[PDB]
């Protein structure tokens, strides 16, 4: 339940774009990660890294961010 | 100095922009290629100036 609330905040704290929430959880919110969360805001990019982009791609199911249609390609 | 800097960074902007028009995923937001050594900084002024000058340029084409 605590992790579900954290992820629901990450879905809320940014937008109806769950993929960025997943990336923020995996890569940390605010450490190394925070540049990536901002970097995402410019297209899927390469500023994001080995585990970041691959894990973000793994959740190309539900839903429903613009970058989810934009990650591939 | 501004005239040379503007011309150089302007052609750099236009080339990196033609890249976006033809290709994809080029990130023309603000942060471009300033490593020309001569172009130096990009002010925000160029992209507005770039759009305006290029639009008039298109208007003047044959």
């Amino acid at each position: 339940n605590a992790a579900a609330k954290q992820l629901a905040g990450l879905v809320g704290k940014f937008d109806g774009d769950e993929l960025k929430a997943a990336l923020a959880y995996n890569q940390g919110e605010g450490r190394l990660g925070n540049p990536q969360l901002e970097a995402y805001s410019k297209g899927d990019f390469a500023s994001i890294s080995e585990e970041g982009r691959n894990y973000m791609r793994n959740l190309l199911d539900v839903a429903k961010s613009p970058m989810a249609g934009q990650l591939e390609t | 100095d501004d005239s040379m800097k503007s011309m150089n960074k302007l052609d750099v902007i236009d080339k990196q922009f033609q890249k976006r028009i033809n290709g994809e995923w080029v990130s023309t937001d603000f942060k471009d290629m300033p490593v020309n050594e001569n172009t130096g900084e990009f002010k925000h002024s160029d992209m507005v100036n770039y759009a305006n000058k290029k639009l008039a340029e298109i208007d003047s084409m044959d």
